[PDB]
């Protein structure tokens, strides 16, 4: 019964920046990056079936 | 002062490169110079250059 027995959250959306450190007159270089997390939550509203 | 060289900078380079190189400056001088002297001395006997 997903919705409580697994979370997931996120925290900011992708963002992009432009790096000074290589970026010649005649060259670029960008960077990017983003956050997340998950965190299951009951452990009684699933089940799982495996062979036997 | 003088300017003895302009020197070279930048030069023609192909496209697919991302960076430059740097050049030979020029080259600027101090100088100077001197004054001189010119100096003399005669002499006279009073009776004779009266008299003459």
């Amino acid at each position: 019964a997903w919705k409580t027995a697994y979370y997931a959250v996120e925290k900011r959306p992708m963002f992009f920046e432009q790096y000074e450190g290589g970026s010649s007159a005649w060259c670029v270089k960008y960077q990017f990056g983003a956050e997340d997390g998950g965190f299951v939550g009951c452990c009684e509203h699933g089940r799982v079936l495996r062979i036997g | 002062m003088k300017i003895a060289d302009y020197g070279q900078l930048g030069e023609y380079t192909c496209d697919a490169k991302c960076d430059a190189e740097f050049g030979e400056p020029g080259n600027i001088r101090h100088l100077e110079g001197k004054t001189y002297d010119y100096r003399g001395v005669f002499c006279f006997n009073r009776k004779n250059l009266q008299e003459a």
